[PDB]
């Protein structure tokens, strides 16, 4: 049987579900919030430090730190937990209590940024942190960093290709580090050889970054409510030669197809996850494609969510 | 060693370039715009909820607009707003770089 | 490969752990919040419904009803929504609006009894929907209905089994339905013929009616912090005969020991998690166990319980 | 046909059962424990403040002793009180049996 060491090694082989009530039944999704942090990131954030290890800059005295407001976070905080790692995270100052707490819990160190200044506040106080004792600290970099699209090359993609048993015909995934579309693609198009595989980027309408860049457009990012996903410029993570296709989402489809998933197919959701699953919803209004089998990403549960908007109505 | 006069179209860009820079601009009209993109807002509306995210968007949607305007304008107070514009768009764009992820 | 055909179908193969900096390293920790409504509930909620299916009760137009504050309000909310089944949920009135919204999504209709006639107010109204359309309407009854154990000896077992390859000693489970240890120990000590096995059921010291049964003593429940156990009665679903042993836990022990899950092993933890692990702990001051390997079960994720006290600091 | 005349004790716990239920329990007593109980209690300071699970556990080990006080007592207005107290009990024990599972 199997008896893991840490929390770390617990990650992946998340289950592949029909979705019977929403298209019409080719649409498979996996469901990434089965994961020890409950989300895709899970993935990187063991596979991140693992490979700091490896290369052998991660040993003893060396802490971790990284800018990040989104699950990244989480994602790093339970592995530092769990491998016994010093790790700080810098945010803006915008982060909810709630979601401080739970970082604390998991025995994060939080550096609040000027919130104006945002997300590059966060971004610059992680770089002085790392600047002040370079020998000390170790950046991840989460959209840099090829560890990010390693994993999803070593067990995301083979996940897929397994629980399809090579059927996959399109592969849709919302962006925010492109790590697990970019590695996902990788394994089904370069290591199975399979080029047929339609890989779909997806953004939202408010940030269309990947659409601006695809037709040569300058990029012109802004505000969306589409939590995971929307960075607003192309991450190197991101490998476009390895995107077929990017559809956008407002925020209402992705929020109202987010519900869709809990209330129809019992799928706890969050915002990302109705956005890829509106995508492979609008890929099923051309015909050519209404008959190929769908994998659609899932990246986290609405119940990390449960303060905002996604839950409106009594 | 040629400089253009401005129009009313161009004088009127930059009038309001620096406008928009001062009012909506502000730190919680960023903060605000932050809050509304993790989904708290409150999205209730008890009267003047604001809509952060919708008023940055105008914000952004009016500053490349007037950018545009005086992009290749040969004056140089036309230049020269084109760079405030410029520099509002990119401190607007730094903050939400990278949000959330 | 699989494809599951509904999200019911992805329960269990939860994995499990070794403790590293909580314990000597022989205390395995069964993480039940993999699941797909992340909790220990997510197995009952699937397994009571499927088997109402196969014994013909459930069919067209027959809707789900029953009383809980607990997880298995969301384990039967998620499978009633995947499966395509009505589901009214019966809880008291404090139960807070976040709590409200989960079920809400998930599809659940939700009937708030009185809150000072609490969680007697909530069966009542439960038995009230069913008596006005006996035909109508199906309750599970999660404390009674052997289904419960069942999916537990079926599934939960079996990982422990096969996972630690036949070597788990003492198997450690908190008692709410008492579905996980009735369940977990009849499939090791019954199908697999070890009678060695050691089970533990941990209590709240609170609400001690294990050990107040044990001892032949009046059951006298109170008020106790760890959610999700010390259901202040023995459930049917708790076979008394297969138990060898109980610890009581303190409101304060489990709440600490939750805090340790989460910062020393990065393991999400709600209090009842906190609860069980620190009864292996107290099993290790015994110096008899102390080589032994300790299964224990946790059955919920800390962001669930996010807004309390758990989290204090 | 015997009947045995009260003592001080037990007229204190004839008194005492009487009081506890009109002042310790109340539906605001058990909303109180109740919310104690999901871990979510009421902040410093009000009357009759938290803990409620503190003082409803104080409020049960009272109601048991004095009806322990009073169970085997050959007088009718002891068996009375006995009575009053056991339904106490029970109402108490009803609301949290089986309560967040």
């Amino acid at each position: 049987g199997k008896i893991f060491e840490d929390n770390s090694l617990t990650i992946g082989h998340t289950p592949l579900v029909r979705l019977n009530r929403i298209g019409n039944g080719r649409i498979l999704a996996k469901v990434e919030s089965r994961n020890p942090s409950f989300s895709v990131k899970c993935r990187i954030g063991a596979n991140m430090i693992w490979d700091a290890e490896k290369r052998g800059v991660l040993k003893p005295g060396v802490e971790l730190v990284e800018p990040t407001s989104g699950n990244t976070g989480i994602a790093l905080a339970y592995v530092a937990a769990a491998r016994g790692y010093k790790l700080t995270l810098t945010m803006p100052e915008t982060m909810s209590i709630e979601r401080r707490k739970l970082l604390k819990a998991l025995g994060a160190n939080l550096v609040l940024t000027e919130g104006a200044k945002g997300m590059k506040g966060a971004i610059q106080k992680a770089e002085e942190i790392v600047a002040s004792n370079p020998e000390k600290y170790l950046l991840l970099q989460q959209f840099s960093n090829p560890a990010n699209p390693e994993i999803h090359e070593k067990t995301t993609g083979p996940e897929i290709w397994e629980d399809t048993d090579g059927q996959v015909d399109v592969f849709i995934a919302g962006v925010g580090t492109g790590g697990t579309l970019t590695g996902v693609s990788r394994y089904i198009k370069g290591t199975k050889g399979k080029t047929d595989l339609i890989s779909v980027a997806v953004e939202p309408t408010d940030s269309p970054v990947i659409a601006q860049a695809l037709a040569g457009e300058e990029i012109k990012p802004g505000p969306h409510k589409i939590q995971g996903i929307g960075a607003g410029f192309i991450p190197a993570n991101l490998d476009l030669k390895l995107v077929d296709k990017v559809i956008g989402i407002t925020n209402e489809e992705a929020i109202s197809t987010a519900r869709r998933l809990m209330e129809e197919e019992g799928i706890l959701a969050g915002i990302s996850s109705g956005a890829a699953v509106a995508a492979a919803l609008k890929l099923q209004e051309d015909e050519s494609f209404t008959n190929k089998n769908i994998v659609v990403i899932l990246p986290s549960s609405g119940e990390r969510y449960l303060s905002t908007a996604l839950f409106a109505d009594l | 060693k040629t400089v253009d006069k401005l129009n009313q179209k161009q004088e009127s860009a930059i009038k309001k370039i620096d406008n928009t820079i001062k009012n909506a601009l502000k730190d919680h009209d960023i903060i605000g715009t932050l809050k509304d993109m993790d989904g708290k807002p409150v999205p209730k509306e008890n009267g003047g909820y604001w809509d952060a995210m919708q008023e940055m968007q105008n914000t952004l949607r009016g500053l490349r607009n007037h950018a545009d305007t005086l992009k290749n304008v040969n004056n140089p107070e036309a230049q020269a707003a084109y760079g405030r514009a410029t520099d509002a768009i990119n401190k607007i764009e730094s903050a939400l770089k990278g949000y959330g992820i």
